[PDB]
């Protein structure tokens, strides 16, 4: 449950794949759609 | 609650250590006790 | 999840990786 | 028409394949690197462009290209199968330019966000794209009707922070989707209503009304405690003003909020029993309200509800109510599908002022054997092909006219289609604030408003009649500096089968014109002698009109290679035979037979005279003679005769017009060029009269200071 | 513009009708920091005697003015401009960029339109289950 998706409108992990636009301040860029795990998580017990 | 509880809806979203609700404000308090990040709540409360 | 380099709040915790840097940027 | 058929038939012979061996749809993208050297399901094309001086960019005829915006993903299920239906279009897009080969665009959006544009071109060239089919100005127009919307924000203490901001775009970006046929009022409501800006009924959709009503929207406040009950009572009556006017249907109002607990019953079924009002409500940020009762409302009355959580949303949440919109007009069947043409706007592919006529597409699947309706109400999108407004121009020439005569057409908003003072820039909305998207609609009145009679001219042109109005009225002078009081005669006819009014300007003195004769290949040979580039020595330095004569000579800015281009085809070929323009060839040197005759007769007598400095002649048929050879550098007028302000103003004036030079400028003063004063020649064939030609003289300025 | 030089017996020209003014808004216009403000002026009296007295910072100037009867001009003598201090407002012709018409007063006389007459906005076949609360 710690898996996490670059753009946070993409739930799923196939959805998550493309281009997608950041809109900070005074600019628009875009970047990947990475589907990613959090830095620490909880998938075994010695990750825990 | 009483001193911060309406005022941290700032331009940039409400931080998710809020003194908003009472299960918002226990745990705030619990972090502070605890000192992680004690000095960036208090910078969102000389903010607020 | 704000992406790198985008304007940070540390006390926001919603950076992507790592957390809000101390030039306030991720 | 035929396009919308095959793509009809095309959609409902598909099959909803869900698995694809990453080869198997071909298509350009037209987005990609020429020269990667290097997916999912899909094997891009490399094309050959080559030229085409008809759209200035580089272009190839062998395929059709494809845009899918940047957010959409290019290897997704639904894209890839719209991929597949919309590769059949391309045998229509080549035949529909093998029937007319003038055709510019042919572009389909889609409701998923791709479009497909027949003549494959790269994309346009701070290079995010952040182009949408979906929300450009002629797809809004073909996938719905005229709406009566009003914005119904709401301010409280809630909405205060983040979601305020998000409120605020998200209130400009819809407004954004609006149209001139379209009327807009945004409201606001923390306990009681009241209008956001100095509206108080509706407005008009323009690009003024717009403006504020984004400048007002952005002047917002968070305070209060919510009252639901007074905003839908207060918009509801906003809904049921008559006095003024409105597009009449399509009545929807959109809330624009975070979350609540009143749902109120009693004001949707006191105002809104019949279900004729349609509601949208948005819950706007990210928060943790009751979202329950603003779906109760959406659904209850007709209509859906979005959701905004962060700024990247805000675009596809707000550009969706069209398709919730176009149902009734699917259901009507072969009824809704009219040809409807657009304002004048800037092509996105740097093609000038287009105008584009839309229509839309069903989904008919399972329409022949009545079983599938589940999804068969909304559109698959809007077809579209784009004609410029120099085909229009083209249909109506204007070189048997004088200077002062013109056409132009209005459509029922009053908009100018044609007119000699629109130009192609985008419409100024107020002072520059300091520190092409938009429709380029230029109201008539806005050449020179008389109240007497070029309003009733425009109402009854919009009104679609035909007639014919003489009046006295005042022209300004092209240079934007003199107002001549001249005699101007109005004609006008509507355009039958469609929208556009069509009239023609005429003065009194340009009711006839001079016709060339064919005269003889003897009369071109001397004629012709008298404009080469080495021959305007004794006869002055001599102009001519870039007026396109032959299909081969092309129109060039500097005079000279116009000049020298001209002499070599009027010496390589006869000007009538090589499918060129006889009667503009003809009287062009007819013109410079008139004036070398002139000049050589009479200007040759005296070489110099004590108070000019330069004797000029331009006569209708694009000539231009300065006797003077030191003085033809000086010449900064137009070499086009029909764009000359001082030839305009002197037709309309029947005695000695005096052009002022300008001041502070780094062109030559009115110390070594001299003071411009012209003469308007007149003659008279038959009793009819003729104004043909223009003369003058520049006068010394410091033999006039001695003089003085 | 003989407006900047002598701005006095300009405005006075206008008052006592010898230049007629009225003005037009360019919306196609580009500006330095847009909508502008035009002016031009020309003759409104067709007559030549247009005698008349300043009366200009309690130093009166006075004037004749007359018209070359062939040609478009006017001769126009002052008695002075620098011996007799005035006002100055200068009295501009040239392009302003400004604010076009109050849309709030536009909008209370809207002109004339014929909006389309088709319009498809109901139908009793239409399903209404897409409420979009129930599909997410
Ligand atoms: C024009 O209208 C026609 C019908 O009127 C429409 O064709 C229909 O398209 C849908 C897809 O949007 C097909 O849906 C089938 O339904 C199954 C079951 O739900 C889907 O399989 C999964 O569905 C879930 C959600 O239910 C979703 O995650 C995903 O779609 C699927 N998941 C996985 C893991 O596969 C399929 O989408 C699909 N089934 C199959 C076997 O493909 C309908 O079957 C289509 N109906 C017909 C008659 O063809 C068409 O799309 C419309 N035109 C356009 C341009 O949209
Ligand atoms: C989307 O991709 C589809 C999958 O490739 C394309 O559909 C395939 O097109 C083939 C033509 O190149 C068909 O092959 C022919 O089909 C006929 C059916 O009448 C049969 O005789 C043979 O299978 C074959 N005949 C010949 C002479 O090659 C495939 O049947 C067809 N379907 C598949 C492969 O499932 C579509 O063309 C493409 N979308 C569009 C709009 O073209
Ligand atoms: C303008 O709209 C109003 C209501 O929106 C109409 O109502 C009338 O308002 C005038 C104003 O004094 C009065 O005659 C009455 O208050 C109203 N008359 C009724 C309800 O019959 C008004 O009629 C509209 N304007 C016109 C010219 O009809
Ligand atoms: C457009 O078509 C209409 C027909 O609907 C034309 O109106 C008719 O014109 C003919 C002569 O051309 C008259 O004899 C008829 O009496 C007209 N019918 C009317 C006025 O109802 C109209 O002239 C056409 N316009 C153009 C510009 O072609
Ligand atoms: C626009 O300019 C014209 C040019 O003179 C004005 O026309 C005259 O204006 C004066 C007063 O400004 C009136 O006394 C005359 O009767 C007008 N002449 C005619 C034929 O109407 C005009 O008034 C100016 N203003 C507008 C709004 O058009
Ligand atoms: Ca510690
Ligand atoms: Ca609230």
């Amino acid at each position: 449950k710690f898996f996490h998706c670059t753009d946070e409108s993409k739930e799923f992990e196939k959805d998550c794949r493309g281009k997608y636009l950041l809109y900070e301040k005074n600019e628009v860029k875009a970047r990947d759609r990475e589907w990613k795990k959090y830095e620490f998580h909880y998938d075994n017990v010695l990750w825990a | 609650m009483q001193l911060f509880g309406g005022q941290f809806n700032f331009d940039e979203g409400t931080p998710p250590t809020n003194f908003d609700t009472f299960p918002a404000a226990i745990m705030t308090v619990f972090q502070i006790l605890t000192g992680e990040d004690w000095n960036e709540v208090m910078y969102d409360g000389i903010k607020s | 999840c704000k992406g790198k380099g985008a304007p940070c709040r540390k006390t926001m915790y919603d950076c992507c990786s790592g957390s809000c840097g101390r030039r306030g940027k991720c | 028409v035929r396009l919308a058929l095959e793509a009809e038939k095309v959609q409902a012979a598909h099959q909803w394949r869900e698995d694809f061996a990453s080869n198997e749809v071909v298509y350009y993208n037209a987005k990609d690197d020429l020269d990667p050297e290097k997916e999912p399901g899909s094997q891009r094309i490399k094309p050959v462009f080559i030229e085409d001086a008809n759209f200035g960019r580089q272009i190839s005829y062998q395929h059709a290209a494809v845009h899918i915006p940047t957010d959409i993903y290019e290897g997704s299920t639904i894209v890839l199968n719209e991929l597949n239906w919309t590769s059949a279009l391309d045998e229509v897009f080549k035949k529909n330019r093998e029937e007319d080969p003038s055709l510019l665009w042919q572009v389909f959006g889609s409701a998923t966000g791709l479009a497909r544009y027949y003549p494959a071109s790269p994309w346009v060239d701070n290079k995010i794209d952040l182009y949408d089919v979906r929300r450009r100005p002629w797809y809004i127009q073909g996938a719905a009707s005229p709406k009566d919307m009003l914005i119904l924000v709401d301010v409280s203490g809630s909405v205060s922070g983040l979601t305020l901001k998000l409120i605020r775009t998200s209130v400009s970006e819809m407004l954004e989707t609006l149209s001139d046929d379209d009327f807009v009022n945004v409201a606001s409501f923390n306990s009681n209503a009241q209008d956001v800006s100095c509206f108080q009924h509706l407005v008009q959709a323009n690009v003024r009304n717009k403006k504020v009503l984004k400048d007002a929207v952005n002047n917002i406040t968070a305070k209060g405690i919510t009252d639901y009950k007074k905003g839908f009572s207060f918009a509801f009556e906003q809904l049921l003003n008559y006095n003024v006017s409105r597009a009449n249907c399509n009545k929807i109002i959109m809330l624009f909020t975070d979350g609540g607990e009143e749902r109120a019953q009693e004001i949707f079924n006191k105002y809104n029993k019949d279900k004729k009002v349609r509601v949208f409500t948005f819950s706007v940020g990210q928060h943790n309200y009751d979202r329950g009762p603003i779906q109760w409302m959406a659904c209850e009355n007709k209509g859906y509800y979005y959701e905004i959580p962060s700024i990247g949303a805000i675009r596809i949440n707000t550009q969706e109510y069209l398709d919730v919109l176009g149902r009734p007009m699917v259901l009507a069947g072969d009824k809704a599908k009219q040809v409807q043409w657009t304002n004048v706007y800037l092509d996105a592919l740097e093609l000038g002022l287009v105008i584009t006529g839309t229509l839309p597409v069903f989904n008919i699947t399972g329409q022949f054997e009545n079983k599938t309706n589940l999804k068969n109400q909304l559109i698959l999108g809007v077809m579209g092909v784009d004609v410029s407004l120099e085909d229009i121009k083209r249909l109506t020439p204007r070189f048997t006219l004088c200077p002062n005569g013109y056409y132009f057409a209005i459509d029922p908003n009053g908009y100018v289609l044609l007119h000699p003072n629109l130009q192609p820039k985008p419409i100024g909305v107020g002072i520059p604030t300091i520190n092409s998207q938009e429709p380029v609609t230029l109201d008539f009145l806005d050449a020179e408003l008389e109240n007497d009679i070029k309003v009733e001219i425009r109402n009854k042109m919009i009104d679609g009649e035909s007639g014919e109005k003489t009046f006295r009225t005042l022209v300004k002078s092209q240079d934007e500096r003199y107002i001549d009081k001249g005699n101007r005669t109005y004609t006008w006819t509507p355009v039958n089968g469609t929208d556009y009014s069509l009239a023609l300007v005429l003065p009194t003195y340009s009711f006839y014109y001079i016709k060339a004769k064919l005269e003889e290949t003897i009369t071109q040979a001397r004629y012709s002698e008298t404009l080469k580039p080495d021959n305007f020595e004794e006869s002055g330095y001599t102009f001519i009109a870039p007026r396109d004569y032959c299909n081969d000579l092309k129109i060039s800015d500097n005079n000279t290679e116009f000049l020298l281009n001209f002499n070599e085809f009027i010496d390589r070929k006869t000007p009538n035979n090589p499918s060129c323009n006889a009667d503009l060839i003809n009287r062009v040197l007819l013109d410079a037979g008139f004036t070398n005759e002139l000049v050589q007769n009479y200007w040759s007598k005296q070489k110099n005279i004590k108070g000019v400095k330069a004797r000029f002649v331009v006569t209708d048929g694009g000539i231009t003679r300065v006797y003077p050879k030191e003085a033809g550098e000086n010449w900064q007028e137009n070499p086009e005769t029909y764009e000359d302000s001082f030839y305009k103003r002197s037709l309309d004036n029947d005695n000695y017009v005096f052009t002022a030079p300008y001041f502070n400028k780094s062109g030559p003063g009115a110390y070594e060029s001299g003071i411009m004063v012209s003469k308007a020649v007149e003659i008279y064939i038959q009793g009819k009269l003729l104004k043909p030609a223009v003369v003058g003289i520049k006068i010394d300025v410091n033999s006039w200071i001695e003089n003085f | 513009f003989f407006g900047e030089i002598d701005p006095s017996l300009m405005r006075h020209l206008v008052n006592i009708s010898v230049y007629a003014f009225n003005k037009s808004y360019d919306y196609q216009s580009v500006c330095e920091p847009c909508i502008t403000e035009q002016t031009q002026y020309f003759f409104d009296n067709d007559s030549k005697s247009f005698s008349g007295v300043l009366d200009c910072g309690n130093c009166s100037r006075i004037f004749h003015g007359e018209k070359l009867m062939n040609t478009n001009l006017i001769f126009i003598m002052v008695e002075s401009k620098g011996t007799c201090p005035c006002d100055t407002r200068l009295l501009i012709q040239a392009e302003q960029t400004s604010d076009g018409p109050n849309p709030c007063d536009m909008v209370k006389q809207p002109r004339y339109r014929k909006g389309p007459d088709v319009c498809f906005d109901n139908n009793v076949l239409e399903d209404y289950t897409d409420c979009g609360g129930v599909s997410g």
